[PDB]
């Protein structure tokens, strides 16, 4: 679960206390890549670090 | 791993930054001599003054369950489970 990044972050903060794995399907925020804090989180979507590059390159073109 | 415990009828929790954030190898490093220790001793001093006050809670004695955050939010959150594991019960948190 987790469609909005805010919901995923809030849920991940709680689940790491009880050691429960979590996989998202639509959360693309970059903050979740820091495994020192969200050490039980995974996702099947890329982070937002590349979307900014794509948008900037569209503007440059 | 340490906790400061004082017996009473109603227990108030506490959270103070006794230790500075150690870094990657260790969560807690050196001690705060001003914002870590003095503030905690202030809370203990206030508790002692209240516990010999006849006008304020003459028949109820207040306990304490004080923890350390080590200036980190993840460490603080891991420690805070002691406050909610009861539901000894914790009435309020300073
Ligand atoms: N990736 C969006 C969710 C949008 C969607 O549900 O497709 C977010 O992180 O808020």
């Amino acid at each position: 679960g987790g469609s909005y990044s805010d919901v995923s972050i809030q849920v991940a903060n709680l689940l790491r206390l009880f050691q429960i794995p979590q996989i998202s399907y639509a959360s693309t925020s970059a903050k979740l890549s820091d495994k020192s804090r969200y050490d039980y989180f995974a996702r099947t979507v890329p982070p937002d670090f590349f979307q900014a590059k794509a948008m900037a390159e569209i503007l440059r073109f | 791993k340490k906790v400061l415990t004082l017996e009473g009828d109603l227990v108030l929790g506490g959270l103070f930054p006794v230790h500075q954030k150690g870094g990657p190898a260790e969560d807690c490093g050196p001690v705060n001599e001003h914002r870590g220790i003095q503030r905690l001793e202030a809370m203990l001093f206030a508790l002692d003054r209240i516990n010999r006050d006849p006008h304020l809670l003459p028949g109820v004695r207040l306990g304490a369950h004080i923890l350390d955050s080590c200036s980190k939010d993840t460490h603080a959150l891991e420690q805070a489970l002691d406050f909610v594991r009861a539901s000894t019960a914790i009435t309020g948190v300073i």
